[PDB]
């Protein structure tokens, strides 16, 4: 009613968004979309100061209001790769100018906070230039480079690409355009090699483990074929992180990966229901 | 220029039996191009239901979740009709190549969405309708072959479903018509429908170019007896516990339409105690309609210093002042008794006085209910009548339903009767419902018509128009389409 | 009246409460009483034992 | 050490009657709803529906008090798993996660190795198994087997095993995975009873242990630092004429140690972020398709002519036949 | 049926003695069982009415019951449940034969009628069928409803079911 | 509460086992 928000997250994404994620894309496929949630309402009510005349959100307030807005974002069951959500909220005319403040209190220069695993949340606050005319709603037309330089850095740290740490008496180059720079790529695709074959060794260990204890599981011919890629894949991305080769190695630890879930997390495991063995002479005693 | 735009509207029809229908509809157009990849930035219409037009290569979705039979009889023809449960059928693009692998994925998914159980949506529930079920929007060809149909009669329909269909509105229930959606109120009714309904329109006159269509669609009947309690007098307020505020900022109309004409009465109309912003009149479903509009968009009619509360006062008609019966309608039951052989026979009424009208009979039965197509037997005012067009498919135990289809022609003053044998099927102990005396469900029977009309209607435009006359595309002035839904039948099994 | 109309209610009420045919219970029974009763397993040895004469 | 919590509430009960597993659910849904975890992290699967169903005085309400005081059933409640899919078999699927390919993320348990799972299963049990819809049973054996493959595959951090149903205790007497507790409603001879008669609505609206797990629950903030020890001692023999039992030795903690909120509630880790990344005219309508076109109807199924055997086969037939006589009759 | 309770709330003693009076005075001045009385006051009170039309003639004349050709109507009207499709029914009759009994029968049956009419609880449709001459017409309305041709009963189509009696 | 499915191993497997073997095999 109060606020007329209109995004150019087009061009954002092409010219920001599309770019980071085409120099991130070592790590794998990236999906990009966007969506304007209306009557989208945090959780905790921001607290008014009257000297100030503007209202917070205290650091204890924060794990609480991403709670909320996750119902009405969905659960995207479209697809099941990890989705990361980054909100950008426009504060009511009842709060407007709404701050988040930090441990010290003192307020967050980026009005943003990141919650590890899920994404992170912006608050866009609007210059009361617009507010200067009377007429509702107020068109408001976001600045994207600022809000997605947050959304980036957001991102970065998400993915686990911290701030480097030079050696003492270093001096670390400008930003590149992207924004990340390709010796921290390699860094991130050695440690998903690594993570990768160690998941795809539990995983193998695990089905081992589960077919000597259990002995009402079936494996089909699929799940054999899909168990020798993954150990092969395993064995291929040892051989080439051994030898240099990051690609390969990477790779052929995503194929085993995926071969070693799609062998132990086959529905076909479970075929039928356990049968009583204290049950088993009703069923062969009376005729044999 | 923003290239969506949403329109929302409630109108409020007296039933001839002394009941009150309302129907909401919340219509959002789109102009981009969701057919093909790459349409990823979603303003008004749901994200949740643009990404699968996509995804999924759909030329129209129509998903359908209902409770109670629509009495067709006693409360006069509807504006949309769906089966008790939840019904599915969607049209494929040309461009797919695995039309049952696509409509597995799309039945899963939109399981996941609302909240139903649509993933039991399977090889034995699903048919191909090969005259039925025609696209509702602009179609280059009608190839069958990419149409699937599948209705659950069990499917129950509850605020687990109601929510994730409240979510996908751009205001969600905190503003315009969407408030009154209260779930205590509107499952306290004889009949409840949520629908989504998604097709290509034309995006201007010229109809040279595709534009997308999401209409959201709630049905509600509310009972004389059980909400009037004898009250005989009705209000926003009695019926949904909330009177509406302030209309939904993002809509460019929202508006209340109140049916206030009288049938026997010479010229004059229902009292609704706020006077109306505009009366509005037309051929809506063959007779000349009287409406009354409530635009909420208007300062003059409603704004921030008062509410609107609608009274429309409502009383059974006396036998003379009662409407003339609907030209069609029909009932479905099971003739015989006993665990081992029955009868499916569907009564199809004419009340046409001179006028004798084709009907499209489907009958989809399951597999347990074996069928033997040489008892079909079409017998209208006590003579054999032949179908113009019969296609039959038989049923395969556990892997297809019997599927029939018919084109009667219903003689003008006649009931006609299309019954067909069945024996029930024993099935292991392991392959009955958790409730095996209970009986087993027979999925409601469709029938598709061209109804003559009293009056013949001028020409609409779907974008001047109200948002019930725009269900259906209309082709004649003098017929007007009908897609009736018979009772489910239970039937137990050995 | 009213009280036999609330008996009435009650009854169809309690039938209204039913998910399923009413299958438990016992279809062939002796009543040697309104709240007693012989099921079909208690008293067919009754004609079993006349029909051992012809036998 | 726990980052992320699920919650996996079942109801195994299929007919009007049994409101108070339902209502039982639905409470325990909207504790662990308050308590801050997310519908996204809750499989909620209930086998009937009793707040829509046609026999309910009150629709779209299910009432947790003999009074309408409470409707758990509100308007923000997912059901993942309703009806006929919730079954013995769904759900050893969604906790061992062999799911098919086509399940949405909405019905799947996507726990990781730092997470704490509650799952909650209310229903008629007996002597080591709780019957799903009464038709069909889960061991105490089963289920031991799917915790263990849950274990095996690294899926949970600790797991509480919550089950209100009579003979309680016999489901966690053949556990043998670690880092779980049990908790049950009944030793293996008692039984669950029931609580809160209602004429009104004309059923039993819940059972004793739910009701006073959530009466425990509503005295519990996130800030609340109560123990297990406190759970283990609610609904005491008392007030629950069957006397509720537990195991925690294969819990590897302390219970006087593990707090409730770390299985009935997750609150999100959140930084605050202070780094920035620097960025610098057709022709041709189109129409609508017309709804029942009968002439086309009728001549796009070819002419139906009576079926007579093929002419080849007669004689075939026929050659055969008289071949046959000549080869007998000389 | 036996782990829930109903608490009854019929009250309509005096609509029941009054349908009582009403419907004995009109079967007085009728002769037989008056159908349009019947109708009007089930759609009085709310009901789905309807009416069906039998005809039989017996082997040789009864002496007991006066009858040798029995032509009759029967007169029932359905409760349809609300929030459920007509799937499931149940049947509340009152056998009229024309013997001035059953009035109060039947005006017991009518008031049931209004105050089951107001309510939301019913999952299974309510047929109130007023039969008449005994079990003849209870006979021939089963035989229509079921749709068997089992004792040579002639009648009317019926049309109007409540699905599956149970 | 209520009854999972069980055998009925005195009842009938006896009855029907010293039907067969005694009847025909044994004696
Ligand atoms: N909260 C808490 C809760 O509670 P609680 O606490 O827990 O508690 C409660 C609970 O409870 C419950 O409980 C449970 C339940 O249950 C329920 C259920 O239900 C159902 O079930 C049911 C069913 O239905 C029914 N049916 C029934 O059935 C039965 C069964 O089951 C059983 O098992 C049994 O009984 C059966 O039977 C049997 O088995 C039999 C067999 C054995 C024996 C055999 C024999 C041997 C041999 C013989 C002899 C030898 C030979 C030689 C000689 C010489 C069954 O029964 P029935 O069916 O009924 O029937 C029987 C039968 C039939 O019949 C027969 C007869 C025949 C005819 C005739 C014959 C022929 C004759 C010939 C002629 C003569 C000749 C002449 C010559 C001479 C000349 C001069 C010389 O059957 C059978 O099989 C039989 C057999 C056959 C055999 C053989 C053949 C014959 C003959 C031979 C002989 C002789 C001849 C020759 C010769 C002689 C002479 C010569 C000189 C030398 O059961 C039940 C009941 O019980 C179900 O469910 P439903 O619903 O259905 O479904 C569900 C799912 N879906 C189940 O499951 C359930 O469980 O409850 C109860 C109660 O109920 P009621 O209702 O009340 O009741 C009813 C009754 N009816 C209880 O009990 C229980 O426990 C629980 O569970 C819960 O629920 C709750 O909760
Ligand atoms: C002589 C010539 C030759 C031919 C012939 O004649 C001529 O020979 C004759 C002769 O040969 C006949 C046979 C003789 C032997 C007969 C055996 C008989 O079975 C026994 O029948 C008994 C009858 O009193 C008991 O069964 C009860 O039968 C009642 C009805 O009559 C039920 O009402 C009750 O069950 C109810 O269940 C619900 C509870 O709430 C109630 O309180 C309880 O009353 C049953 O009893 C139940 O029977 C069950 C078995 O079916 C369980 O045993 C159960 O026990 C419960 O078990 C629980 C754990 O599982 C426990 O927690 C609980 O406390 C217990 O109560 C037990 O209550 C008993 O029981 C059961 O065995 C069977 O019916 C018929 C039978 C074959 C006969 C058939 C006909 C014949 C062939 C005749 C035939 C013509
Ligand atoms: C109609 C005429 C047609 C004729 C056609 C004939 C064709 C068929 C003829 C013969 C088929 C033989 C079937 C039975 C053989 C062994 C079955 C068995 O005991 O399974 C035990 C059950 O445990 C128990 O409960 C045992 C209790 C009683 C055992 C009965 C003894 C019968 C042995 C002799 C019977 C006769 C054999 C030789 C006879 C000299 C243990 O087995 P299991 O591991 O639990 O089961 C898992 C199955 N896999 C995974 C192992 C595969
Ligand atoms: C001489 C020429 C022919 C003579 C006889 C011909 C006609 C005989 C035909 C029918 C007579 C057989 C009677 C049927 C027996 C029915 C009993 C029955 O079904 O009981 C049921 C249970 O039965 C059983 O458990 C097993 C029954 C085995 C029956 C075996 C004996 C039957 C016939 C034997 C001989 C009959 C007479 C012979 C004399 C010549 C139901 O039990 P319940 O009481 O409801 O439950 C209580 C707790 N369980
Ligand atoms: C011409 C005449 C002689 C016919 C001979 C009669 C027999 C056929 C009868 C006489 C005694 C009967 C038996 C009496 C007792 C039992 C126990 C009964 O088992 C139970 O107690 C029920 C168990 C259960 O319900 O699971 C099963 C039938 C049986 C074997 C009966 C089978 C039929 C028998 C052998
Ligand atoms: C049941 O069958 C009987 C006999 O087959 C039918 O009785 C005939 O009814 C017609 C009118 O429909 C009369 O013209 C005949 O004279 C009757 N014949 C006899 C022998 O009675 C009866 O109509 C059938 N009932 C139904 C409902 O179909
Ligand atoms: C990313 O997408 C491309 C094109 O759809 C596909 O070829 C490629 O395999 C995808 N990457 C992975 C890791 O699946
Ligand atoms: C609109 O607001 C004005 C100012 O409060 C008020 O006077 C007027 O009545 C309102 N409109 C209607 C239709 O009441
Ligand atoms: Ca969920
Ligand atoms: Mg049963």
């Amino acid at each position: 009613k109060s606020h007329d928000v209109y995004w150019d997250i087009e061009g954002a994404v092409r010219r920001y968004v599309q770019p980071f994620l085409n120099a991130l894309g070592a790590a794998g496929n990236f999906s990009v979309d966007s969506q304007i949630l209306y009557y989208a309402m945090l959780g905790v009510n921001p607290r008014f100061d009257s000297a100030s005349s503007s209202y917070y959100l205290d650091m204890h307030s924060l794990p609480h209001v991403i709670n909320p807005v996750e119902s009405r974002l969905g659960s995207s069951a479209a697809s099941l790769y990890p989705v990361l959500n980054f909100l950008l909220y426009v504060p009511e005319l009842a709060h407007s100018p709404l701050y988040i403040q930090d441990k010290d209190g003192a307020p967050v220069a980026t009005n943003a906070f990141h919650s590890p695993r899920w994404g992170g949340i912006m608050v866009y606050n609007v210059d009361s230039k617009t507010y200067n005319a009377s007429v509702l709603p107020v068109r408001v037309e976001v600045d994207m480079v600022r809000v997605m330089e947050v959304f980036l850095a957001q991102l970065r740290l998400l993915f686990g690409i911290a701030q480097p740490q030079l050696p003492p008496k270093c001096l670390l180059s400008g930003p590149t355009s992207e924004g990340l720079m390709t010796w921290e790529l390699d860094r991130l695709l050695w440690a998903r090699s690594v993570e990768n074959l160690a998941t795809a060794t539990t995983t193998l260990t695990s089905l081992a483990q589960l077919l000597g204890k259990i002995s009402n599981i079936v494996i089909k011919d699929d799940v054999a074929s899909e168990v020798y890629k993954a150990v092969a894949a395993v064995q291929k991305s040892a051989e080439e992180l051994a030898s240099g080769h990051l690609a390969s190695a990477f790779v052929a630890s995503q194929e085993a990966v995926t071969s070693s879930e799609l062998a132990f997390f086959d529905p076909s495991l479970l075929h039928l229901l356990y049968f009583p063995d204290d049950q088993k002479f009703a069923i062969y005693i009376p005729l044999f | 220029p923003p290239r969506d735009s949403l329109r929302e509207e409630l109108v409020i029809t007296p039933l001839p039996s002394g009941d009150v229908a309302a129907t909401f509809q919340f219509r959002t157009r789109w102009d981009s191009e969701l057919q093909r990849e790459g349409v990823s930035h979603y303003r008004l219409f749901p994200k949740a239901l643009g990404q699968l037009i996509s995804k999924y290569s759909l030329r129209e979705l129509h998903l359908s979740f209902t409770q109670g039979f629509w009495r067709t009889r006693y409360w006069g023809p509807p504006f949309l009709q769906a089966p008790s449960g939840a019904e599915l059928w969607v049209w494929f693009q040309d461009t797919v190549t695995d039309v049952d692998k696509s409509w597995k994925e799309l039945s899963n998914v939109l399981s996941g969405i609302f909240c139903a159980s649509l993933n039991f949506i399977d090889s034995t529930n699903t048919v191909t309708p090969t005259a039925s079920f025609k696209p509702l929007g602009l179609a280059n060809d009608t190839d069958h072959y990419f149409l699937r149909y599948a209705v659950l009669p069990r499917e129950v329909v509850c605020t687990e479903n109601l929510t994730p269909w409240k979510k996908l509105l751009p205001c969600s229930s905190k503003a315009g018509l969407s408030v009154l959606l209260k779930a205590d109120r509107l499952f306290h009714t004889s009949y409840h429908s949520q629908a989504v309904h998604i097709r290509p329109v034309c995006r201007n006159a010229r109809c040279t170019s595709i534009s997308w269509e999401l209409r959201q669609t709630l049905s509600v009947v509310f009972d004389a007896f059980i909400t009037g309690q004898g009250k005989k007098d009705w209000s926003l307020f009695r019926m949904f516990s909330r009177t509406l505020t302030e209309p939904c900022p993002l809509a460019s109309e929202s508006r209340v339409y109140v049916d206030i004409t009288t049938y026997n009465q010479d010229n004059e109309t229902l009292e609704v105690h706020p006077p109306p912003t505009t009366t509005y009149q037309d051929v809506i479903l063959g007779t000349r309609k009287t409406y009354a509009i409530y635009d909420l968009l208007d300062t003059a009619m409603i704004n921030n210093s008062r509410n609107l509360n609608i009274q429309l006062k409502w009383k059974r008609p006396p036998e003379n002042e009662a409407p003339p019966v609907p030209f069609l309608h029909a009932q479905r039951y099971v003739s015989g008794y006993g665990l081992q052989k029955g009868e499916l026979s569907t009564l199809l009424y004419n009340t046409h006085p001179y006028r004798a009208f084709p009907v499209l009979l489907l009958d989809t039965v399951p597999w347990y209910l074996r069928l033997y197509v040489h008892t079909l037997t079409i017998t209208s005012k006590g003579k054999e009548n032949k179908p113009s067009y019969i296609h039959y498919q038989p049923a395969q135990d556990r892997l297809q339903p019997h599927l029939l289809e018919m084109l009667i022609q219903l003689p003008a003053n006649s009931v006609t009767k299309v019954s067909i044998q069945f024996e029930r099927a024993l099935l292991k102990w392991t392959e009955y419902t958790p409730d095996p005396n209970h009986g087993f469900y027979v999925s409601p029977s469709v029938l598709s018509a061209l109804v003559p009309s009293m009056v013949a209607a001028k020409p609409v435009d779907w974008e001047e128009s109200p948002l019930f006359n725009s269900l259906f595309p209309v082709s004649d002035g003098s017929n007007y389409f009908v897609r009736l839904y018979t009772e489910p039948l239970l039937v137990n099994l050995p | 009246l009213v009280a036999v109309g609330k008996a009435l209610e009650g009854m169809f009420r309690k039938l209204n409460h039913l998910l399923e045919r009413l299958h438990q219970s016992f279809f062939l029974y002796l009543l040697p009483g309104l709240s007693r009763f012989v099921s079909i397993g208690l008293y067919m040895p009754a004609v079993g034992f006349l029909l051992l004469v012809l036998g | 050490g726990h980052t992320n919590n699920w919650a996996v509430l079942v109801c195994t009960s299929r007919f009007w009657f049994n409101y108070r597993h339902v209502a039982n659910t639905l409470s325990v849904y909207r504790s662990v709803k308050r308590l801050g975890i997310p519908d996204s992290h809750i499989v909620l699967m209930l086998a009937d529906d009793m707040a829509c169903n046609p026999r309910n005085p009150k629709p779209a309400t299910v009432f947790s008090h003999k009074n309408m005081e409470l409707n758990v059933y509100g308007d923000d409640v997912e059901v993942d798993y309703r009806s006929y899919e919730v079954t013995v078999e769904n759900f050893l699927r969604v906790l061992t996660g062999r799911i098919p390919p086509s399940t949405p993320r909405s019905k799947r348990l996507l726990s990781d190795d730092r997470s704490n799972i509650l799952i909650y299963m209310t229903g008629h049990g007996g002597n080591g198994f709780l019957k799903f819809q009464d038709s069909e049973e889960i061991t105490n054996i089963e289920l031991a087997d799917a915790f263990e493959q849950m274990w095996q595959k690294r899926r949970y951090n600790e797991l509480l095993f919550i089950i209100d149903t009579c003979q309680g205790a016999s489901m966690y007497e053949r556990f043998y995975s670690p880092n779980i507790m049990a908790l049950a409603s009944s030793q293996v001879g008692e039984d669950s009873l029931s609580h809160q008669p209602d004429p009104a609505i004309g059923v039993h609206l819940m059972d004793r242990y739910t009701f006073y797990v959530l009466e425990f629950l509503e005295e519990i903030n996130p800030a609340s630092q109560t123990n297990m020890n406190d759970l283990f001692q609610v609904c005491p023999k008392s007030l629950c004429v069957s006397t509720p039992g537990h195991r925690t030795d294969l819990f590897q903690r302390d219970p006087k140690n593990v707090l409730i909120t770390d299985f009935f509630g997750s609150v999100r880790k959140v930084e605050i972020t202070t780094e920035t990344i620097k960025l610098q005219k057709l022709m041709e309508p189109l129409k609508y398709a017309e709804q029942l076109p009968v002439a086309q109807i009728i001549h796009q199924k070819p002419k139906l002519k009576d079926w007579h055997p093929p002419g080849g086969f007669i004689l075939g037939l026929w050659a055969l036949i008289i071949m046959v006589f000549f080869k007998t009759y000389g | 049926m036996g782990s829930t309770m109903v608490e009854e709330q019929f009250a309509g003693g005096d609509r029941a003695r009054a349908f009582a009076r009403d419907f004995a005075a009109h079967r007085k001045k009728s002769g037989a069982l008056p159908v349009a009385w019947l109708e009007r006051t089930m759609r009085s009170v709310g009901l789905e009415v309807y009416t069906q039309s039998f005809s039989r003639k017996l082997p040789f004349p009864d002496e007991t019951h006066e009858r040798y050709m029995v032509s009759g109507t029967n007169v029932y009207g359905i409760l349809r449940a609300p929030r459920a499709a007509s799937t499931e029914s149940l049947v509340l009759t009152v056998p009229c034969g024309s013997d001035s009994t059953n009035s109060q029968a039947v005006g017991l049956l009518l008031a049931l009628a209004a105050h089951f009419r107001g309510q939301i609880y019913w999952a299974k449709d309510i047929v109130f069928l007023v039969t008449e001459h005994d079990l003849l017409g209870t006979e021939a309305w089963l035989e229509a409803y079921h749709d068997v041709n089992v004792t040579g009963m002639q009648s009317s189509p019926l049309q109007g079911r409540a699905g599956a009696i149970q | 509460g209520t009854t999972q499915l069980r055998a009925t191993a005195t009842t009938l497997i006896l009855c029907c086992l010293l039907i067969i073997l005694p009847c025909f095999i044994l004696p």
